[PDB]
């Protein structure tokens, strides 16, 4: 296998002198072939908080990670790295890392506390934010890295271990591995415009990041956003394919099987994905970088044939109700998990969770009304068991009264009793 | 760089039968060879 | 280059014959006949006394099926249509379409009284209540076989990039628990590198003939090696371990008097306690024909035996000490499985305490035959180790008597020391 | 494509000669001689006070072996014959045939004081007690390699359909415990000169040996010639493999560089901090029958940039910054392993506490030597973060003295805040 270097949302050169190294919520990094020298630019989307800068590079940095506090750079073959704080009162620092014969650096990452470097032979090296080496570990070969506060999330692959990931947190007492080289359910790539990309990023991992609420995410060659739910309890963790961007682009294309619209993922923030909508022949963004944009998260329950039969695309309400019930359930679970373990990050999530549970029950009531209109008792009764709030159970009682179906009325009243008698 | 080996020495500082035998060996050698 | 195929438990190829099975089960079996390029499905039972056979034209081409106690679940691998048909008609039949991405297939489906589950060649795990409402969506490694019982689901995964692995899960009322989570599965794939075998493995490259939960809820699987694997102590993840409780090739070799016959094969239905319910296939093709044989049985048997010994010392007869080795190990594992069931799940059939007592009897009796085999050679240390393995006091005094008639007074003292350490509690 | 082969720890091929080693470890070594149609096996020990060497004529041609304190375990991979030999001979030798399917082989064997363990190429995993009574059969991924120390068993699995993985267990006389089951093993397998090809024909996995530290931590030495040690294995959520010795780099270093080749490390055991091994010279990677004395290499954390050392040295000497980095890391990891051993297993020689105290001394001294260079670059924050790492409060006073001599009153102030906190 090839083991080319990775960085979040980086792009190839593609017979062009310019390319991007990284893209994040905070900004993006790019480089120019300045003859044998390279020019490098560090650019920001919040130009209020941050300021752009340049430097000229003789090493040819091709790895990068753009943390809010500072930018980390690396040279894959020579093994040199350099860290550049944005608050330039803090000094830059450089470290040349030991690389064995035939080894490369494959990924790097940075945080307020800790810096991480991974190699094609699976060495996993740790430094504090001032360049003191704090640890060395061996894993299966690192192919991707990302980090947030004390939490680190990594992907591994080899011919002899298979595609897999680790999730870790440096507790102040000790490091904990929540999950450790567990198999990763992402699809690898299966013409030439695609092949020019896969010669640069053979794993097809377009980006690898934590949510705003600190939940791991990955965006693969299948162009779906996977989010690892309930990672805080490995007995119960679930990779959720929370968004299929092919489906959403197809819907926004009015049912057209467009070859000329693609998405580049930046970061998830609650019910939306920050991303860049690139168009045309190449599947990666070009030098005049288009503006960031938000897609909603929408779970893949849509049936393509039924939607083009119904039909911009407009959804039949029963299918939409299924999607909204499902998505509100998973987002509610994520918000409860984050609130219980980590508290309110933004002083907003408790109120958002109340509104979200409202959306959950409202979607279920649309499904319950649909089932009652078909006079299906058993489906409707099961749907009533899912209802979370007494307002929704009372509404279901009146809906089943409206549907002239008193068996449901009596049974749901007894369910309501079994709830409120506690 | 700033040398600190004396600082590290003041951190590091925190008759035997073997010596008597070595002294006997010294005495024996000196005695044998001296006029 | 690999090709995924739809799978269901104990389903079969067509071959060049238009009649085919989709699945077989302790409840019954399902078959189709490709009439006029639609499919007259037949649903049939082994305990007809409480269930009617029934029959319908499938115009969609269901190639996936899962029969269970409460109903049957069908699926069409390409179009994504799935259909559920209860056995009574007080509950309604229902049908739903599942999304397929480009180049995808549904690869297996499963059902329970409280859950319906679907898996695909891109690893989408989609699950519903028994009325078709989607209760969850999840992604895994690509699912290639799937089965369930009550709240519990067992699934098998494969790809070039993950390797063969399994997951075991249960719907808790609060949340779904994974006991094991894409852990590597010690089953053997078929040798891909004979024409009837090639035809079957073209139909089913993964080589899984069937996979099911035991009568006591233990997951079981049966592959190209024709051994039955049971995941013992699945209830505790760190120490759960696969037991190869039966080799059907070895038992067929025994029952055929040591002859290396090519013309008899065992088709699994389900494990119930000490016995695999199965259909013994015969002839060139290695799967059952349209007139099914009756559901036959084999006892499970631990593979302690070796051909090079039974050939000389033996329709095959077995030497007493080696027979005791098998009986001892089988009683041990069965006793542990029923003890874990009784502790974790209670009595599922209302008599397991008495079955456990019978197993303890068989256990200690086989140990006593081994104790005699050791005292025969005056192997005091081996005999005393066996004396520690004995558990009922009756068997400990029997071991004293065997030591006496073999004149090991040392064992008389040491066995009575074991007894004294125990009965004083 | 791949073939399963029998393995025993640090066993060697025949090569172009008629005798080889079946195994060698901290206890001793076993060798076999192709004595025409039969084999002459000799079992040799390093502690001649406890154990006496013995030999026997072998008509089965055993190709598997394992050697613990209590007895020798032998196996013939192709016929399923195994034999176990207690070293006192007050307990009897015993022999058994375990069943094999056609083409199946025993791939590895191991023994513990109350168990004998056999793993086959189809992944059956058969347990007998030390007197040969069958006790259990499992099925796992095929056990390409396997060893034990006291009651702790450490096994390595591989197949084309599972990848490389390992299990670690503590079977005991009671409380039979499993620490990790078939977790992926981060070791590197060999690339697909002819002595190397001959060795990998004998041992396709390229595991040269596999063993435990004297304090009971799993170790393995792969085709990369890098000793890996599994740290914090006693609590699986924190366990991590540490590359404690890149022996290629250390051979290159101790030979003065110069592209030194045709000398190879054959590992026997780690002891505390010092790999006992044979330094084989020449084209063949493996030792010869007149077993050379097992030379000693102290472990070295891999922080040595070869290009930097080439620029410095153009007999090799290490810059004090790099030396202090390696000293700090090595002392930290060794102190962690000693602390875990003393918490869980306790003292065995009765001086490990003194060793750990002296080791913390080396750790703090390395941190102070790094702190001095950080202060020479006048970086207050790098200096302070280094100051946070020190363990002894009394050692932390020396950081005040250094930052005075490096004219950083900000650093002195911050360190005195650390003194005031550490006083608690």
């Amino acid at each position: 296998f090839r083991y080319m270097p990775f960085s979040p949302a980086g792009t190839p050169f593609g017979f062009t002198d310019r390319r991007y190294l990284t893209m994040n919520e905070v900004g993006y990094v790019s480089t120019v072939k300045n003859s044998e020298q390279y020019s490098i630019t560090v650019s920001f989307f919040d130009v209020g908080r941050f300021r752009e800068y340049h430097f000229e590079d003789l090493f040819g940095y091709d790895l990068c990670f753009l943390n809010e506090k500072g930018t980390l750079f690396g040279q894959s073959k020579t093994g040199q790295i350099q860290y550049r704080p944005h608050d330039s009162i803090h000094s830059n620092w450089t470290k040349i890392i030991p690389l064995q014969a035939g080894e490369r650096i494959t990924s790097v990452a940075a945080t307020p506390v800790r810096v991480i470097v991974g190699t094609s032979l699976g060495y996993f090296r740790s430094f504090n934010q001032f360049g003191v080496p704090f640890a060395v570990e061996k894993t299966s070969p690192i192919v991707a890295l990302t980090a947030q506060n004390y939490r680190v999330f990594s992907v591994h692959y080899s011919q002899f271990h298979g595609l897999s990931y680790s999730l870790s947190e440096l507790g102040t007492s000790s490091k904990r591995y929540y999950k450790r080289e567990c198999p990763l359910p992402m699809s690898l790539p299966n013409k030439d415009a695609n092949l020019d990309y896969y010669n640069f990023n053979p794993m097809g991992i377009k980006s690898l990041f934590f949510s705003s609420y600190g939940d791991p995410c990955i965006f693969g060659s299948d162009n779906t956003l996977l989010l690892l739910s309930k990672w805080r309890s490995p007995e119960e963790s679930k990779w959720l394919p929370i968004l299929d961007s092919n489906m959403e682009i197809w819907k926004m294309s009015g049912g057209k099987e467009t070859t000329d619209i693609h998405v580049w993922p930046l970061a998830l923030a609650y019910d939306t994905l920050n991303c860049i909508l690139v168009k045309g022949k190449h599947i990666w963004p070009e030098f005049p970088l288009p503006l960031p944009s938000e897609m909603e998260i929408r779970m893949p329950v849509f049936v393509k044939s039924k939607l083009l039969e119904e039909n911009e695309i407009q959804i039949p309400v029963s299918m939409a109700a299924e999607e909204e019930y499902l998505r509100s359930k998973v987002l509610s679970e994520l918000l409860t998990d984050t609130l219980e373990n980590d508290g309110e990050m933004y002083g907003n999530e408790n109120e958002v969770l109340a509104a979200l549970n409202g959306a959950y029950d409202k979607a279920l009531l649309r499904l319950f009304a649909s089932a009652c209109s078909d006079q299906n008792v058993e489906k409707a009764l099961s749907l009533a068991h899912e209802l979370k709030q007494d307002r929704a159970l009372t509404a279901a009682v009146k809906i089943s009264e409206r549907a002239e179906l008193p068996s449901l009325v009596k049974k749901i009243n007894n369910i309501r009793e079994a709830r409120y008698e506690q | 760089d700033i040398n600190i080996d004396d600082i590290l020495a003041e951190l590091d500082k925190e008759v035997s039968p073997q010596q008597d035998f070595s002294d006997l060996m010294k005495s024996w050698k000196n005695e044998r060879c001296s006029p």
